[PDB]
RNA sequence: GUUUUCGUUGUUUUUU
């Protein structure tokens, strides 16, 4: 049975009558065994002169809301946004991508540290109730660690 | 309210191919049921040719109740409804 | 008849009344109480009485009899039981309706929130429909905040606030908003409460809640008892041969009943609250699964093996369920299916039937006085051979198994007995192939019992089937009654399906061997000798034993192909067609002239012997009939069999090759095209390629290279075709036309050419390359799918893979198109299944509402009209005058005295002059009528009845109208005859004035054409019809016209459906299947919104003013023309500190300093034909001066409009983004672009003829039909919107009908095929006969309110049944679908009447025929 | 050259259910760690080092789809991997691809 | 898979039309494309109970 | 500019309104049916182009031939709204004007919009019947389209014998909806049946009849 | 002893 090879970026053009524009997909799963562990699809919001800024909020595996990417970067260790660009921005000569990621910075600006970002993820993390902020952050960190890029680590 | 008068009949004065098939089948089935014969027979063992000969001279005791869309109908004797 | 005697009189169902079932009536039909889930009483047969498998409910085996009725399967009709639910439950298809009825009445008093007191509710209740009145009741209940205890004066209401009703799980919950908002007491709405409020409902209330008191009840809508089916319905079904697995229905009934008993146990035991809840919900979804296991959002009831459990809902909706798979489609007997083979020596209307088929299949012949001898011979002959009886049916019904009967031949036949006579030769049988698109796919062939196990057929009859003998399975059906045989012989025969009503043309023609032969035979230098002549004469069925004198006689008698042709041809057939403007001396033997069956000159071709209109087959159809065509098929087929058997014609490799000169012409043509391709590559790669209109630079490159390479392949192919030689069997093949064509030779010999997939070019599949053997951006042909070889040479691996691309493209196209073309066909058939022309002649529905008062506006069938040229319509007015006007006083333009015996009377007479005058101005009036109203621009040849031309020629050749003998017939005779016959034309009979008005409407064109042909002047000056000639001409015209009338009872709706669908079963502007689908789904706007604005004559001959109009129609915002935008916060409100606007604002300025800045494109301004200052002014109007605008100086480097606002960062960007799109600069909105389009519109000539005129026009993209129509310089009375929905919105329903018709007409003409006018005219009128646009969408057809038996049978049957039963509707069994799923005579054609045994004609019989 | 371009089923399954070509072989699965070592043999720059300014035009290196290093002199390493697969120390089936443009 | 048999191209019998071929009876009598077909029916005894 | 295009729009709308009347058997002064753009501008509009909807409002007599043919036909009061946004007060003022003058038929072609609240009173203008239209679709005569045939209301005898001859039912005719463009053109209310004379390709002329349903 | 007794679910592949 022929199946798509995993662990590859798959960016697709989402339908125009939809809040999503481009879906960066990767079936991030353990290379050895070639068995599915998880996957992730980052969806780009907004339009041109329509739909406000080009915000990016992706639904992590087993979370019940599209969480902004800058926020999960805060939750995953790099809370300052310049680190987020150092991870994203690699042709610094471009200004259009800077001004296009500005709305993402604006929306994730409500999150300014790893603790609030991890709690943000955990609230929507589809976990049980009464887990409280501590275990919520711990579970968000685990799900950012396990089942998120499991083929990486 | 049911029968359109023979003069009030505003439809074709000719028999129709559907009427042709119905009349032929009915007459040939009748004579196949040992019904009275309205024409002569030379070698037409199969009743269909006998019914065809009946239709040729139009010696057939049937009458067509052509239903009008409004609900009424026109009664046309075989011998008065012209051959077509 | 065959049934055992029953005193019950023979009757059929005339009406079907829907509605719910009361529990009281459920017991009234319940033959036994069912409470035991357990079925087999003691596991030793005799299942449990009172259980699910109660024998009292029915018997299941051969010997056992139903205890209720007394009979087994032989007569056991099935009997029903009842099982009392432990608690009332909900019906799966009524919970939405539970919410509906809970949104209308009181929760305690159980009555409507209003009455007929308010006008809205009263007028809602005046609606006859139950569902509509009840839904309007809802729509007015929602206008009231509370369940009114008084007027919004007590109405007997409870006054408690209506709860917010929600379908909460399986049951519903009502949020009572009791005494800003109280505690929301949403609760389980126990069915007891609903029963209470329903009982509180008054009969007037339920009536105004859309219900019938005597019938379907909201009380009945609550289930209190369930029905237990008869065991016949869910019998012991064999899981393994004898071992029966219990029926799924039995399983589910057991589950439901055990849950019910659990509920019954919930009371007497300790039930701590939630246990009752869980058991009740258990029982509830079990019952739901009884109706529907497919409850959404629920894991369905599933077998322990893992497969889900089914429900009744499933078996009623789908593709092959009850209705689809057992009622509208079900198996038949006396039917066989086997291989097909060719039989060139066989007649057309026969099929070579295997002895196995003709033996196993049989017809019951009743024993009569004439067939007694032969029937007895058949009975004694034996059941295991032919001919022979295998069963002999007694007149009472008894049967004898002849094979098992040891005295098989000892069955003495009684007059009235039936003998299953084995299918003989010449037995008419239905003939069926899958698929069967056109009605010509069902054909009645005569069985010819001949050996081999295939179906032997004629070649010609295979072409309409479009099938072959590569293993196709074909279907034969044997009639079982005399009615059926007569029907087959008179309404479904092979000869009766020769002519396609679709393109009003024959379906059949001479193909293959016979066609190539007849090409090789008719030629001038074909010579035959006495022996071969005499042999074919004996072969010719239509030879009179008399051979004519050979054309060649000395020094040796020799015969020609033409005489041999005429031998097979029975006389009385004349044809004449100039071909390519050939002369009378026909050096090339081209042209065409048959005289009375004898070919004068011209070689017969497939253009005449095929299915082409006006052809020889057309001619025999319209002169002699189908039998003569069948005869001529056999004649030509057998003589060709002889002649080719003796000559033979073949193909070889040397035939497929052309000399090396043309090979090199091919090579250099391809090379030159490659060089042109490289030039285009260079121009594109340096942008030197000029941009094509509506064709982008790279795509322009690709497309033009595609055109160039197609020109390469076609040039090479035409060279190869030119080098094809006379003995070359390849050009002989195409000229013969038995198969193949130009492009075929082009590909085989010269070069295949570019492999064009979906009208494209093979792209670079890899990274910037089509193969790793090619390079990046290899724009040259070899790397993009242009074939450089022919099929002779063989192809390089790369281009071989490209041809694989094209071939797989074609195969996938076919395979995909299958399914959609299929469902399209099925839905179209469903759409118009009952349109029939009644005996009145009007096209109506089953409701009687007239679609069209007449068939095709003329009441004619699609086999009696033919293309006829109305002579008046064309012709210079001077030429028209000197052809139509007479001149008696001056002999220069007079009738010559030789032709008439009364020229002296003619010379100087005035009565004759005034008569011919009146006729002349009559013709002039006809000229106006046609050239200005009916046929306006360029065409004068139209399908009209009665072949006048052939009638005139027939008169000439019968009465010897040659020579210049003087006329014994006077002009008044012609004139009186014409005036009489104009009235003699009868279409709509009756005496009312509208009857004769419709008569005139039907006969207008025919009278005008006859006048254009049969005017006295033409009569005398050309063919001088004598007494006999003229009288028989009039009589024959009248007879043919009266035979040209539509037969009432035709299924013209299904005829139209097939005649439109079959064309669609063969295949950038929206045409073909795309445009078809836009039409059929009734898309509100078509995929190509484009308005064909017709500029005024003076603008239509203008371009630049038309260009200005085009720009004024092309909507322009700054979004189109904004080159760039950079927002500043300008530090000073009245100036700036930036080089880009310093001088500009210094010049313009002579509030909020935040700056709304943007740049505009000067080139885009001038292409828009605007300037940036008017853009600033437009912003001045749209935003006042709140956003202080400027226009920066036009001489400045940057076209800047600073709309200064009057922390302000985010709002500035918001306004900037908004006004980049919401500043309308110029143009008509809704029109993104316009095209500058030619139209070769025909206009008559002042001298009298016609001529084309180039008139410019605007193809405005998008649809703003109203606005472009209001644009100055626009033909408001002609401008069209390609979305006919826009026409409905704008012009109405009549114009929308015309527009839809012309759309479909253009789509039909897109492939080049033709379809008859009247059928798709019926289509478009039905689309419009109800004043709006009706769709073939599922709900759109289901929104109808006829008998549900059709719309439910379409799809989602269960929902339609819920709606109908909730309305307790009535089916009058008037649809044909009701007839077929009840198995009785249909009210169509043969069933469009009631043929009756009479008394007035029976009295004429001799007295001996008296019944005893 | 990788599949047979003429072997296809009929309508419902046409195009689908595809066959190999004649000389094809399928990777049975080799440990990725030897490939990791072969790649890291050329002075791999970690993903942490990947910077917009420093690595403005450096080569991002991936294994089996997992991004596992950066480099600025990739010609030598790609040539060595190609020749080494020619040799056999790399499993002869292991795919080496060099996206020069990106 | 197949045999090398003799074919000529022409329209001699008129039966060759429409995916049909004309055959030499002599080759068939000699056994050209004669073949052997084999059909295996499998049957077995069953256990209704343990001894039944 | 805006002024002249508004003037021409209004003038053509009025022209086709008077075509409404003419096609409804209402006699009209042909000088007004020929009230060309310049004379309409002079009589109605001002120097810069400001129109006068109230002065332009006229009353139309029926043709006497229609009077014997369509019996009930009274007069037709064409009046375009004074205030573009037809308010409750403005609509009430116009309706009271209609009632006080007892205009047998009164057509109220508004300018900008008719809010549903102002449309509530329109059925309550008894005994006067009010018809409300827009200028835009009256700018160009919809029924003057070439493919559009001409349409005529059937009077009592006409429609009556139409139904009697076919032995049809009123619900058994082809339908023209009450809001059909030509139905609004032809002032069609319940039961009113229209003869349509369609071009016939196969017979020359075709008679058709649609019931306003 | 005239007469006289097999079936389905699911699965795959197929047939112009
Ligand atoms: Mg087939
Ligand atoms: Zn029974
Ligand atoms: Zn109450």
């Amino acid at each position: 049975q022929e199946r798509s090879a995993a662990n590859i970026v798959q960016v697709f053009k989402k339908a125009a009558p939809s809040p999503i524009s481009h879906v960066a997909e990767i079936r991030s799963a353990l290379e050895k065994g070639s068995r599915l562990i998880s996957t992730m699809q980052i969806k780009l919001y907004g339009r041109e002169d329509k739909g406000t800024g080009r915000t990016i909020k992706a639904t992590l595996p087993y979370v019940k809301q599209d969480i902004p990417i800058v926020i999960v970067f805060r939750a995953l260790g790099v809370v300052p946004d310049g680190e987020i660009l150092q991870h994203i921005c690699y042709d610094e000569n471009d200004w259009q991508m800077l001004e296009m990621l500005k709305p993402c910075i604006e929306e994730g600006f409500v999150i300014q540290d790893k603790e609030v970002a991890l709690d943000f993820i955990g609230r929507r993390g589809s976990a049980a109730l009464g887990i409280r902020r501590e275990k919520r952050i711990q579970y968000a960190k685990d799900i950012l660690q396990k089942e998120l890029l499991p083929h990486i680590t | 309210e049911l029968a359109i008068l023979k003069e009030e009949r505003t439809t074709t004065p000719y028999l129709t191919k559907y009427e042709r098939a119905r009349i032929l089948g009915t007459r040939a089935l009748q004579i196949s049921m040992n019904a009275p014969v309205l024409v002569d027979i030379e070698g037409e063992t199969d009743p269909l040719q006998i019914a065809m000969k009946e239709l040729s001279q139009r010696k057939i005791p049937l009458v067509i109740r052509r239903y009008l869309p409004d609900g009424s109908y026109e009664d046309w004797g075989c011998d008065e409804l012209i051959v077509d | 008849s065959q049934f055992p005697y029953s005193s019950a009189p023979l009757r059929s169902v005339k009406e079907v009344q829907f509605g719910l079932l009361s529990p009281e009536e459920i017991r009234a039909i319940s033959v036994v109480k069912i409470e035991y889930p357990e079925i087999m009483d003691e596991s030793r047969q005799r299942p449990r009485e009172g259980g699910l498998n109660d024998p009292k409910l029915g018997s299941i085996d051969r010997n056992f009899k139903c205890q209720t009725c007394g009979e087994g399967m032989a007569e056991c009709p099935g009997h029903f039981g009842h099982m009392e639910l432990a608690k009332p439950v909900f019906h799966i298809g009524f919970i939405p309706k539970i919410k509906k009825v809970c949104e209308c009445i009181c929760m305690n008093c159980g009555k409507l929130l209003l009455d007929e007191t308010n006008p809205t509710m009263a007028q809602a209740i005046r609606i006859r429909d139950p569902k509509k009145r009840f839904n309007a009741v809802w729509q007015l209940c929602k206008t009231k905040m509370v369940c009114e205890a008084d007027a919004p004066v007590s109405r007997g209401g409870c006054g408690n606030t209506q709860p917010v009703v929600r379908k909460d799980g399986m049951k519903l919950w009502g949020t009572w908003k009791k005494s800003r908002d109280a505690q929301p007491e949403r609760k389980l709405l126990t069915p007891g409460e609903i029963l209470n409020v329903f009982k509180h409902i008054s009969p007037e209330d339920c009536f105004r809640l859309g219900f019938n008191e005597d019938y379907a009840r909201p009380e009945w809508m609550i289930i209190t008892v369930l029905p237990v089916p008869p065991p016949q319905v869910r019998p012991s079904i064999a899981m393994d041969e004898t071992t029966q697995g219990q029926d799924d229905l039995t399983h589910k009934l057991s589950d439901i009943l055990k849950a019910n008993i659990n509920v019954q146990k919930l009371e007497m035991d300790g039930s701590p609250q939630h246990i009752i809840n869980e058991v009740e919900q258990l029982l509830q979804f079990h019952v739901a699964t009884y109706m529907d296991n497919d409850i959404a959002g629920q894991p369905q009831a599933l077998q322990k093996s893992g497969r889900p459990v089914k429900a009744i809902r499933a078996r009623l909706k789908g593709k092959e369920g009850r209705l689809r798979g057992n009622l509208m489609g079900k198996r038949v007997d006396f039917s066989a299916r086997t291989v097909i083979s060719g039989d060139p020596n066989l007649e057309l209307d026969q099929v070579g039937v295997p002895i196995s088929i003709a033996k196993t299949l049989s017809y019951p012949e009743t024993v009569t006085q004439y067939n007694i001898h032969r029937l007895t011979e058949y009975v004694r002959n034996g059941p295991n051979e032919h001919p022979g009886a295998k069963y002999v049916i007694r007149d009472n019904g008894d049967r004898i198994d002849l094979r098992y009967h040891k005295r098989a031949g000892d069955i003495v036949l009684q007059y009235g007995w039936k003998v299953e006579r084995h299918l003989m030769d010449d037995d008419p049988v239905l003939f069926n192939r899958q698929p069967s698109l056109h009605k010509m796919s069902m054909m009645a062939h005569r069985v010819k019992v001949m050996p081999y196990s295939t179906f032997r057929l004629n070649l010609s009859v295979t072409s309409p089937y479009n099938a072959d003998f590569d293993g196709d399975e074909m279907n034969l059906h044997v009639p079982q009654s005399e009615e059926t045989r007569a029907e087959l012989s008179q309404l479904c025969a092979v000869p009766l399906q020769i002519v396609s009503p679709q393109s009003n043309k024959p379906v059949m023609g001479i193909v293959q061997d016979t066609l190539c032969g007849v090409r090789k035979m008719t030629l001038r230098d074909t010579f035959i000798e006495y022996e071969q002549v005499m042999n074919m004469l004996f072969w010719v069925p239509s030879w009179d034993g008399v051979v004519p004198q050979p054309a060649i006689l000395k020094p040796k008698p020799l015969w020609t192909g033409k005489q041999l042709l005429s031998i097979a041809i029975p006389s009385g057939i004349h044809l004449q067609r100039t071909d390519g403007g050939n002369s009378l001396l026909s050096p090339k033997d081209n042209g065409m002239l048959i005289v009375d069956g004898k070919v004068m000159f011209g070689v017969v071709d497939k253009k005449t012997v095929g299915s082409g209109g006006g052809g020889l087959i057309h001619t025999v159809m319209r002169e002699k009939g189908p039998k003569i065509c069948a005869e001529l098929f056999g004649n030509i087929q057998k003589v060709v069999n002889y002649w080719l058997l003796h000559n033979g014609f073949s193909i070889g490799i040397g035939d497929a090759i052309a000399d090396a000169s043309t090979m090199k012409e091919i090579t250099h043509a391809i090379s030159s095209a490659k060089e042109q391709v490289q030039e285009i590559i260079y121009k594109a790669q340096h942008n030197e390629l000029e941009l094509k209109p509506g064709m982008t630079l790279r795509e322009s490159f690709e497309g033009e290279v595609s055109r160039t390479l197609n020109d390469a392949r076609d040039s090479a192919g035409r060279s190869a075709e030119m080098n094809l030689k006379d003995l070359n069997n390849v050009k002989q093949m195409v000229s013969a036309g038995s198969k193949g064509s130009f492009i075929n030779i082009a590909q085989m010999s010269a070069c295949v050419g570019q492999q064009m997939v979906e009208g494209k070019r093979i792209a670079f599949g890899f990274a910037d390359r089509s193969l790793p053997h090619f390079t990046k951006d290899d724009f040259s042909p070899e790397s993009k799918g242009f074939v450089e070889n022919s099929y002779l040479r063989g192809l390089t691996p790369q281009e071989f893979f490209f041809h694989a691309m094209a071939g797989r493209e074609g195969l996938i196209d076919t395979a995909v198109k299958t399914a959609e073309t299929g469902y399209i066909q099925r839905r179209l058939v469903k759409a118009l299944e009952d349109i029939m022309v009644h005996y009145d002649g009007t096209t109506r529905n089953s409701l009687g509402d007239i679609i069209q008062f007449l068939y095709g506006e003329d009441g004619l069938d699609g086999t009696q009209v033919e293309r006829q040229t109305i002579d008046t319509i064309p012709g210079s007015d001077k030429a028209f005058h000197k052809r139509y006007y007479v001149d008696l006083m001056d002999e220069k333009n007079s009738i010559k005295p030789d032709v008439i015996e009364y020229a002296a009377d003619i010379l100087g007479d005035v009565e004759l002059q005034k008569e011919l005058n009146s006729e002349y101005e009559q013709l002039v009036s006809d000229r106006k009528f046609l050239r200005e109203i009916v046929f306006v621009n360029g065409d004068h040849n139209w399908p009209l009845p009665v072949n006048l031309r052939r009638i005139i020629q027939n008169a000439q050749q019968i009465f010897h109208l040659d020579r210049a003998k003087a006329s014994d017939l006077t002009i008044p005779e012609i004139i009186h005859g014409v005036r009489d016959l104009c009235k003699k034309l009868f279409v709509l009979r009756g005496e009312n004035e509208l009857i004769k008005e419709a008569q005139q409407n039907a006969t207008s064109l025919f009278q005008c054409l006859v006048r254009a042909r049969l005017a006295t002047r033409r009569i005398l000056e050309e063919f001088r019809l004598n007494r006999d000639a003229f009288e028989w001409v009039l009589g024959t015209i009248e007879a043919q016209f009266q035979r040209s009338l539509v037969h009432p009872g035709e299924m013209v709706g299904v005829i139209a459906a097939q005649s439109i669908g079959e064309p669609a079963t063969q295949m950038n502007v929206t045409l073909g299947v795309p445009r078809l689908k836009e039409i059929l789904n009734v898309a509100k706007n078509i995929k190509t919104p484009a308005l064909t604005v017709y500029l005024d004559r003076e603008i239509a001959l203008d371009i630049e003013k038309a260009k200005v109009i085009q720009s004024s129609i092309e909507y322009t915002t700054l979004k189109n023309v904004t080159s760039a935008t950079e927002i500043y916060y300008d530090p000073d409100p009245t100036s700036t500190v930036i080089e880009e606007d310093f001088d500009t604002v210094e010049a313009y300025f002579s509030q909020s300093p935040w700056l709304l800045r943007l740049e505009l494109d000067r080139a885009r301004m001038l292409d828009k034909q605007l300037t940036m200052n008017q853009v600033a002014d437009k912003i001045s109007e749209v935003f006042s001066d709140d956003l202080f605008v400027m226009w920066s100086e036009d001489n400045a480097d940057k076209l800047i409009i600073r709309c200064r606002v009057i922390e302000e960062d985010q709002m500035l960007k918001r306004i900037e983004a908004h006004m980049l799109d919401l500043i309308a600069l110029r143009g008509i909105p809704g029109i993104s672009k316009v095209y500058m389009v030619k139209h070769k519109v025909s206009v008559p000539d002042e001298s009298g003829e016609y001529k084309n005129e180039e008139l410019w026009a605007l193809e405005t993209d998008g649809i703003n039909l109203a606005e472009v129509m209001a644009v100055p310089g626009v033909d408001s009375s002609r401008t069209y919107s390609n979305s006919f929905v826009e026409i409905l919105s704008v012009l109405g329903i009549e114009a929308t009908r015309s527009s839809l018709y012309k759309e479909i007409l253009n789509v039909i003409a897109f492939d080049g095929s033709y379809v008859n006018y009247r059928h798709m005219a019926l289509l478009v009128d039905v689309m419009t006969s109800r004043g709006y646009l009706m769709a073939i969408t599922r709900h759109g057809i289901n929104r109808a309110d006829t008998g549900a038996l059709m719309r439910c049978s379409f799809e989602e049957t269960v929902e339609i049944l819920f709606e109908a039963g909730a309305a307790a509707e009535l089916d009058d069994c008037r649809g044909v679908s009701e007839n077929v799923m009840l198995g009785q005579l249909a009210p169509m054609g043969t069933g469009a009447f009631d043929v009756m045994i009479d008394e007035k004609l029976l009295t004429s019989l001799p007295a001996d025929y008296a019944p005893t | 050259g990788l599949v047979c371009p003429a072997e296809t089923p009929e309508g419902q399954a046409c195009g689908l259910v595809k066959n190999l070509s004649l000389l094809s072989g399928i990777s049975i699965g080799s440990p990725s760690e030897p490939i990791i070592n072969f790649l890291e043999e050329w002075g791999m720059e970690p993903l942490e080092d990947y910077d917009p300014a420093q690595h403005t035009k450096s080569t991002r290196i991936f294994v089996n789809g997992v991004w596992t290093g950066i480099h600025r002199d990739p010609s030598m390493l790609v040539s060595t991997m190609r020749d080494l697969r020619r040799s056999g120390a790399i499993s002869p089936e292991v795919s080496i691809i060099r996206d020069i443009r990106e | 898979a197949g045999q090398n048999a003799i074919v000529a191209i022409a329209c001699y019998s008129g039966y060759n039309q429409e995916d049909s071929m004309i055959m030499n009876q002599s080759s068939i009598d000699r056994g050209l494309f004669r073949s052997l077909f084999f059909r295996s029916y499998m049957d077995q005894e069953k256990r209704f109970g343990i001894s039944i | 500019e805006d002024n002249n295009r508004i003037i021409s729009r209004l003038w053509r709308s009025f022209r086709t309104v008077k075509e409404m009347a003419a096609d409804r058997g209402y006699f009209i002064s042909q000088e007004e049916m020929d009230q060309s753009l310049e004379e309409f501008r002079s009589k109605i509009c001002d120097s810069m182009g400001n129109p006068q909807r109230k002065l332009m409002s006229f009353l139309a007599n029926p043709t006497p031939e229609a009077l014997e043919k369509y019996s009930d036909l009274g007069t037709l009061w064409v009046e375009f709204c004074d205030e573009p946004s037809v308010g409750i007060k403005t609509m009430r003022n116009f309706c009271l004007r209609i009632q006080e003058k007892n205009f047998s038929t009164g057509i109220f072609i508004y300018q900008n919009n008719i809010t549903p609240s102002a449309n509530k009173m329109i059925p309550t203008v008894s005994p006067a019947i009010i018809e409300t239209f827009q200028e835009s679709d009256l700018v160009v005569n919809i029924t003057h389209h070439e493919l559009v045939p001409k349409h005529i209301r059937l009077s009592d005898g006409e429609k009556s014998q139409l139904l009697q001859r076919y032995k049809l039912k009123e619900s058994q005719l082809p339908r023209i909806q009450r809001e059909d463009p030509v139905a609004r053109y032809l002032g069609l209310k319940r039961g009113q049946v229209v003869k349509i004379i369609r071009r016939s390709e196969t017979s020359g002329r075709y008679a058709s009849y649609r019931i306003c349903l």
